[PDB]
Formats: C-alpha cells, structure tokens, sequence
C-alpha cells in the first residue's frame, strides 16, 4: 500500500560511472595493454577508480591462429580435426551477448550464462572484498545474485569489447526478518451501506538493519528462498525498531501505527506464509477446504484465519486460494476487533494516508464541535 | 529452518517470523573484456568441407560486430 | 481504478506443494519404478495425491545405447549414420529447458514448447478429468494455456530430472461477458478552477458467474480473442447481479455505484471496443477524423463519444489514438450528465474511493449543518 | 504520481486495422501476385489502404530448387557444397519467428533482428514518407525503435505467411524537454506526529509540443539517451505552456500548481540527473560521500540537495544511492520552504489529488467558520 | 460473434456486450520427468569425425546437468 | 550537449534542462511476407551424408508451420 512513500534512484548509475571513464581516448589502451597474458587485472582508470578487468573470451588471437596460418597463400585451403568446432562454440557467446543487448538496449537484466559463466561468476565472488559467509551465500544463490544483476555495454573501440557487470554487494545478512499480512476489517451489522472499514497499510517486508528496521512496501521486490529473504534496499524506507509494536498493540504509544479507512466491505483473502486471512462481508460465500474431503470450514461474516495444517485451498466467492504448503507453526491470538471500538455516525470514512491517532484527532476534533454546538442550540 | 506465524483477530493481520536477511546494500562493478579482431575482405574458392562452415560463422561474427557497432555510444 | 480493493494469493502454492512431497526419500522411486516402460503413469504419492507423471526426453536409456557399446573397448571409436543427430536434437531440448530455468530461477511462465511440447501438452488435455468443451477450448487456444501456465523445478535426484507444469484449469466457460470503460465527467463552465469532476471507478471486465458477477478491475489482466475472454480468478472481485444496473440506472436503489470526485478538468481519451469515449475540457482540440479525407468531427467541452464506423483516428490535444476496427453495432444513449445536478458549492472535491450515496449522504450533512447555522444567526 | 488521470488507448490498433483486411478471399492474392519478382511494392488493398509489402524470406522457391530436381527420380539422392547451409540459416529465421510468436501469442515487443533484419528496417526508413531528420534520428537509434516497435501475426494462408510490423512515427523531434523532480517536503519541529508534509504531485518529463507541453508522469515510459528522451504520447497529457512557471514560481495566477498534503514525515532520496535531492526527517542518518574520502556532507532535519560534482553516494538511513556522474552545471534555487507559511491548526492533512489553490481555498473555508463562530459565542 | 456496446453520455461510460468466458478457476498439477545418465570421465584419442561433435555435445550435455545442480532445492 | 539543473530550496523539487524531444507520435504499418512451400510427406533410404542434415531441417520447418497454423487466426 505504501510504496508511493518511497524515494527514487538510478539503478545502473555505479555502472554507467564506469562506462563513461572508459569512453576516454587513453582508458581503452590502459585495459587492452595490462590483460597482455593474464586474464585477471585490477586496472586503475586515469580518475583514480579501481576496476577489477575481466578477459573473458579471445577471439583475436584465435582468428589470429586460423587466420593468418590459413589464407595464406594464393587462395584460402581446407581445415582438419574439430578444431573448427572450436570456433562454433566461442562465435556463439558472442552472438548471444549481441543478440541480449540488441533487444535490450545495451542494459541486460538478469545477468545470462553467456555474458558470464558459472565459473567466471563464482571466481569474482571470491575475489570480492567480501565477508567468507557472503561468499557462501552467494555461491550457493547464484540464479538470484544473476537476477538481482545488470550487465551494461559500454564501448566498441577496435580490437577490444568492453562491458560492465554490476554485481549485489549483501552488507546485510542473518538479521531477523519477518512479513505482515493485512486485510480489510469491517462491521457486520446487516443493513448495506452502513458499515464502516479499517485497514492497516504498513503490510509488506519488514527486516532488522542497523538498530533500525528496513521496511519493504511491495513485497514483490522481495524474493523468498524458503528461510532466506532476497531483498533490494533502494526499493525501502528506514523505521525505528518500534514500528513492530503495532502488531501486539496497535494503540501502543511508542509509534502510530498506519491505517486505511472506507466503507467498501467487499470480501478477499490474503494467502499468509503458514496459512490464510479471510475477510468475508456481505453475501459471499466464504470457505476453507480439504481436497481429500471438501468443505472443511464454513466462514462467518468478519475477518476470520486458518492454519496450512488440513487445509489445502481457500474459497472466497467465486476464487479459489491455494494455501502455501510450508511446514510452520501458527498461533490465533484471540481479541476485539478494533473497529467495533468507533462509533459510525462519527468516523472519517475516506482515508488512504493516515494514522491510528489522526483517525482519533480527527473524530476529537467531530466529537468536541458536535457538543459543544449542541450545548449552543440547548439554551434557546 | 523455523519459520512461524500470528494472526491478530483485533487488526485482522498475520506476522510471519523466522526469516533471515540478504539485502542488497551495495554494487560491485566489474569490467569484461571480449577481444575481437578486424579482418580483411578476403577470399577463397575453396573448399569440399569445413571451411564453407568456417566462412558462414565468419560472415555471422562479422554481422554480430555490425549490430555492436549499430548499438552507437 | 478499484485494483487496491483485490486479496493476495500466492500463483505456484499449488505446484510448490506437489515439489514439496518429491522431496522424500522413497518419493523419487516411486516416479521412476512406474515409469520403467510406459511415458504416462498416474503415481499416488506417501501423502495420497495423485499425480499425473509423464516421462518426455529419455536421455539415460539413449546415452546407454551410444555410451556402453561405443566405449568398448580400449578406446572411443567412430560413429555412423545419422544417428548421431538424434542427440543433437535431444541434448537441444535440455539445454533450452535448462536455460529458462537458469534466468527464471525454477520458475518459468509461459511454458516453452522445449518445456512441454504441443504434442505433450494436447495429450494432458485429452487426459484431464474435464468437460468436452473445456477439453476444445484448450486445443484451440494453446498459446494462451502456455500464457496462463507455470513451469517450477522441483528435483534433480540421480538419473531423473522432475519438474512440475502447472496447468489452467477454465470452471467458468460461455457465460455471458461485458467490458465497461469510464471517463472523468466535469462541469464545462468558463472561469477555471471553478469545475467539478466525478468518474465511475468501477471499470474493468465483468462476467456472469456462478449467480454472481466475477469483476477484474484491472482490464491487462484478460486477453481478448476477439469473442472469448481470457481471465484469470485471482485478479477478481465477487459482486452481486445488481452491479450492472448503474449503467442504465446510476442512482438505483438495489446497488450503491462507485464514483471519484475532483477538480482536474484534465482531457484524455478512452478507446473502447467499438469506438472511442472523449472528455474534452479547457483549451484543448479535442477531434474525430478519416485518414482518407482528414477531420470529421470537432469535439466540443463535455464527454462525447464516436464509433468506429468511418472513424480511424482520434485526436487528443497532442495524443493521437487508433481506435480499434473491430466490427460490430454501437448505440448512443443520450442523457443530462449528471454533474449537472450536483451544487458545486456544496460538493466534496476530494474522494477517491467513494460510492453515489456516500457523496449524498456528505452533501446531505454539509447542506443541514449550513442552513440550520444560517438560521441560526438569522435570530440575532 | 498523476498516472492515473491518463487516458487509456489501443497500441496495436493500427496494426490489427490492416490484419483483419488481410483475412479476405481475394486480398491474399493481391500480395501474393504483386510480389512476382519485386521484393517491395507497394500494394493497394480492397478497403482502399495503401500499404508497404516485404518479402523479406523466399522459402518456397528455395525448395522448389532443391526438392523437385532432388526428390527425383526413384529416391532421394545426395547433396554437394556448402549449399545445403543456405537452408540452416534460412530456415533458423523462419523457427526464431515462430518460437517468438508461440511466446507472445501472435504479438512481439521489441522487435528482433529475426522479424526484420537491419538492412530490411534501415530499407524501410528510407522508404517512409518522413523528412531527413527524422530518417537519421531512426538510424542512429535502431535498438531503441525496435523497442518502441510491435509485430503482429496475421494470416498462414498457404504458400505464404504474412505478419504487420508497427513501427514508431517520430513527428516531434528536437523541441526542448525538462525532467521535474520531486520529494517530500515536511515542517522540522520535534514533537512526533506534529508535523504537516507537502508534496508536488506534477513531477514527470515534459516536452514543448505544438505551442502545448506533452507531460508524461511515469517517467519510466520516458527513454534517455544522454541528450534525447525518447516517448510516447499515448503515455501523456496536454498541459499549457504555463505550467514551467510552477518551478520559478508555485503561487503564480497564470496556472494552479499540483500537490499532495499528509503528515507522514518519512525520509528518502530522489536521485536527479545531475545530482540528489534529500528529505531528512525524525531521527534518520541522511548523508552525502566522496567514495575516496567518505562522508563528506551530513544533512541536517528537512529537505536538501547535492550535486554530482565531488559527490559519488548518497545515503539515507539504511538506502545507499549511486548518484548520476553525467557531466552538467548545477544550481541551487534558495527560498523559505512554502511548508514554514502554512498553519498546522488549520491545514488539509488528507489530499490526493489537490491543487496550490484547493488548500487555500479550504484554509479559507476553515478560517472564516472558525472565526465567524468564535465571535458568535463571544456575545454570551 | 455479436459484439455491441452502448455510450452513457449522462454517465460518460461505454458498456462493450457479446463476450464469451473462459476464466482459470483452479489449477492441473503434472509431474515432468526426464531420465539422466551419470558419466564416467573417460576418453578416447580419436576421431577423424562424428565422435569429436558427440564429445562437445557431451560436455553442453554435463554444463547443463551443472546448472541445474547449481539451481540447490 | 548542454545538461543543467536548478533545485529549488521553496518547493522541494529540482528541473533538469538540455533535454531534445523524439516522442512517438503516430504509426507506420508494413506488411512482411515469407513465402512458404506445402510439401508431401515422401522419402528416400538415402544417405551417407548431407541430406540426413536437410530432412531433420525439413522436419524441422513442418514443426514451425505446425506451430503457426495452431496461433488459429
């Protein structure tokens, strides 16, 4: 819900700063001239950055080898063994590096195989100025580490190809993280129209970093490995450590909780890790199924949950939930719901960026100026 | 793994616990290299085999250069 | 408009939960031990599922064939024949798969033809307990089946590769379907800043389903073949029959219609089915044309519309639209906009997910609360 | 933030306009026959639309010259030279074709070199009836075009396959265009929850078009190339000329400046072209670093801007941002934050969509009741 | 196909008819499987043909099985 | 190229001049044909080499003519 609250980078810039040093007229020859017989140099460009240089595949010297010997003399002759093979194979990385940028525009994302192998992969992340249990981590994920990349294409300068592999750098690893799953919280009273809704927005990625809390709005931005959570901090915002209070106690008075009010009570389920929220209003037909056995649980109007234990799919309406599988332990902690605490003749009904006590303020400030008015007209 | 969850009837929301952190606060930028070489236009009648398939992934380098170049700066 | 209103379920919970159980130790056997000659065998699982198992590429049976009697007996030795292309061929379909599943993570959507081919894909059709018509739907639409498909990795246990294909499965076929487009309405009065807007928020496709209408606030999520629409559920809201009686009747009393207010007197577009809806507000050119013989009409301030009928171009300020070709009947139902009725100085400016009623029920309260407080002071 | 008052389009209108004239009995023929041994020519539809035809692959009579004096007479029979290579690449055109329509279901976006070669698309720039600078700009450009370029699968009518080709019309080109950045700006004063923010929502590119601005608010649908942005119009809005005048000026009486009004008073960054804009608030570590030095500038509560000249990061509270080091003379605007004139007693905390002088006009309609009723119960 | 649509101009909204559903309800889980073989490192000095692209098929044949061992559980 | 920028201390927002238009204004429609050839299913016990490569490319192009005929219309 709070992604809008987000600030706003530029991805490749670390990238794109490189590619710019290498467009000037001696950096081209600096790279060329210290990859003279070893494939791995850490060149010093003319503004004073230090880049790790990559000689990944050597067509030159091999046209060099095929070539040269070949053409030679009156007219070009024939070639023996699978030597030429050879030439297949290292062509073909070429093409599909081509082909990549050509459809991307010079900016790749996910990082292929074809514009650095496993093996090319695995030896910059040990050449890394990184903690041994980044390295680990990172060897072990490479897929995301390959996701989580971008690779740009900088320069064409004769006799060498030059691109830019922008690679994760995780500053932040083995912290507690947790994931907030919120729905709509409405009253049930029958007639329609009348009800009123609650929701908290603050729902998404929240992880602990550096005696704050890291909060991610859109939790598609996270990616989920089952206990490791792959997360992007330009896609953040930094709260302090008591924003986890509001799920014990949303009107705790640390920090003010974030919540969304309307009078749209229309049904939904949220899919939880170990489980499912289900918020049933109107006349909707509202169920929880086993699929050995069917219908399992029948849900009554309000916000209800089940545990993924016995339960395989989730029906609200006319759409079928399936539960996530993962092996867990959920626990149903019993209270009020809160929205039964506010009076609906005096309630602010459309809400979409506010706050546990601006809602109070804002009915303080209905409730002060409706009595003391009534009082006025009292003494006529 | 110990991964767990809470439901709040009060607030109608769900904290699931005991996920650990991999966030991304930095880049590492690294230059790759692929060096290519310039070739002249030249020719031979030949050939029975081999160098007809030669001749075809050279005309193939030859067009993945052209669309490196196209790519401007 | 009404997207924020949707659940959140979780796409591959139901794939996920079947790699899950292949994880045991005695699980891998079982698929293996079934499919020792026959390539289809329906295998229940230690848990109880039964799954369809199906073996497409046999490259151990192959390599054992081209490995074994090859090897023999000091040294490997020439092959023959075109034989050897049926590796070629078969190697191909792995490295592909292998691809995807690299730069996807596990998870691929759509499904490749390398992944499942058309001759695999139509014989799981054939073999899925489901209706006739269904089964024709399928067959005729395969692109859209492989859209609406999911391809997770599951295994790599020794001497098998498993990987589960998450099919669509279509419920709800033939029943009756409608698109609704909407455009923001505002007062057409001279002095700017001055004007009041409202706009149906309640646009998207609606289909008949199951007594109630399944309604996708977020049109991308269908695709159109031009007669049938594809959608998916998970992107649904359920909503009563009631829902489309605020086309013919905006204010009835059965269902409360949903509106947004404003002030932005802003002009755009929204090309329809059969023709094009245009809010022209302000100093913009706002105009219908031929491309054969130019313009043809020059839309005055207001909300107008134009069929596709002789109309190929439509003109916006400086955005020019296409408006679709297809063939079909459309119909003007002329009527006071209802902007008009409502009191510009007594309207809530600022609502965005608001009802028609709820906007009544705020002028209601603010026109009380104004002339009870005139007469008020009319007794001084 | 001002995506939503968009209009909504059909991009591959135009494109399926000339398939379903392609669908009739006669109009295959037509292409068919008027392609005899001319590779393009320009055929005349029934309709009356006048469209450029490409036979970009000739298949047919390339197996006409290898199938009928081959097949023959008894048996098929071998092949000589590096002809049979011919029909590899060939015919690796034709499976790239259909491996990216299978994909897409009929519709591909960026256009591959498969689908038309370069030589073919620089053919047809040449040939389109646009003037010479906009020929070069497509040229130069051509990824980029491909990019903004749609193919569309028509018809398999036998012994012949035909697909349009969507290519970008370029009709404003060199006209001047500005990016507007903008952050959140926020009181400073201590007290938690106290504090009153102001956003300009009008941030986007925007470009001078036909004594008009085109503003497009998802910068995203905006492509640069270090000097020229390359858009779409069906992604804008005409606003006129005044609406510059906001930056020099916000409570200027020529045009009403958009913003946003809350009391969320979270820190972030936007990184803008030639340098970073900083809103620090509450306890937040906002900083400015040198990556050769560290931290050389520590920003105070309230909202901030570096340039990228000296400065290479710029981190707010757990968010590290590359800063742009595209080379340009930046400048630093001073002014009282408009945020310091408002009251936070009587301010409109609440507004999405709302304007410089809808706040004024709700102060307006705030104070007056405030002071109007204060009097009347100062009579007691 | 009998495609019509209807403008409200009181309402500034356009209602396209004639449609025909076709809406995913639920989901067909299918079991995938293709049969790996486990090779020894072995080689042979041969050939003059056939062998030396089986052997370069073999090598893409276990980078293949590499990656996908490299995609963990 | 001539890149500036002014940020403005008042209303929080900065404006980054220098900028050249290239915005999308229209279409250009073209039609691209590949001429397809319709062939019987006939064979021959042939051979030693060369037109085994060309009937599991011919195999191929019935595949790809499958595919396209199954995209409907």
């Amino acid at each position: 819900f709070l992604g809008f609250l987000l600030g706003v980078g530029s991805a490749i810039a670390s990238g794109v700063a490189v590619c710019k040093v290498l467009h000037l007229e001696g950096e081209v020859n600096k790279i060329k001239s210290a990859l003279l017989s070893t494939n791995k140099a850490v060149v010093s460009l003319s503004n004073g950055v230090s880049v790790l240089t990559f000689k990944v595949l050597d067509l030159k010297n091999y046209i060099d080898k095929q070539l040269l010997p070949i053409l030679n003399k009156q007219s070009c002759s024939i070639s023996n063994i699978e030597t030429v093979i050879e030439f297949q194979q290292k062509n073909n990385r070429l093409l599909e590096i081509t082909r990549e940028f050509s459809v991307n525009a010079g900016v790749t994302t996910p990082v292929s195989t074809y514009m650095l192998t496993n093996s090319e992969l695995l030896s910059l992340i040990n050449d890394m100025p990184i903690t041994n249990d980044q390295k680990k981590l990172m060897s072990n994920n490479v897929q995301i580490v390959r996701q989580q990349s971008y690779s740009i294409m900088c320069i064409i300068k004769e006799e060498v190809l030059a691109y830019v592999v922008q690679l994760p750098l995780y500053g932040v690893i083995d912290t507690p993280c947790w994931k907030l799953h919120t729905s709509p919280l409405c009253t049930t009273n029958t007639k329609e129209g009348s009800n009123i809704c609650l929701t908290r927005t603050d729902r998404g990625w929240y992880c602990d970093n550096a005696g704050s809390v890291s909060f991610f709005p859109q939790a598609e931005t996270c990616k989920v490995q089952s206990n490791r959570v792959f997360c992007d901090t330009m896609n953040s915002l930094t709260l302090p450590s008591e924003v986890n209070l509001c799920n014990v106690d949303i009107f705790n008075p640390k920090y003010d909780c974030k919540i969304m009010t309307s009078k749209t009570d229309v049904s939904s389920s949220v899919i939880t890790s170990l489980g499912a929220i289900v918020s049933c209003y109107g006349k909707t037909k509202c169920t929880a199924s086993n699929k050995n056995r069917g219908i399992i649980k029948t849900f009554s109007n309000g916000c209800d949950y089940v545990s993924n234990k016995g339960v395989d799919t989730v029906s609200v309406g006319n759409t079928l939930y399936y539960v996530n599988k993962q092996e867990g332990k959920s626990l149903y902690v019993k209270g009020e719901p809160i929205i039964n605490f506010y009076d609906p003749l005096v309630f602010p009904s459309d809400e979409f960026d506010a706050s546990i006590s601006q809602v109070n303020e804002k009915i303080n400030q209905s409730l002060a100026f409706i009595r003391k008015s009534d009082e006025l007209l009292s003494a006529i | 793994q110990n991964i767990t969850e809470e439901f709040y009837q009060s607030t109608c929301s769900a904290v699931s616990k005991g996920y650990l952190s991999a966030l991304r606060t930095g880049w590492y930028t690294s230059v790759i290299t692929i060096e290519l070489s310039n070739i002249k236009e030249n020719k031979c009648n030949g050939t029975d085999a081999k160098v007809k398939l030669i001749k075809q992934e050279l005309d193939k380098y030859k067009n993945a250069v052209t669309e490196l170049q196209l790519l401007m700066q």
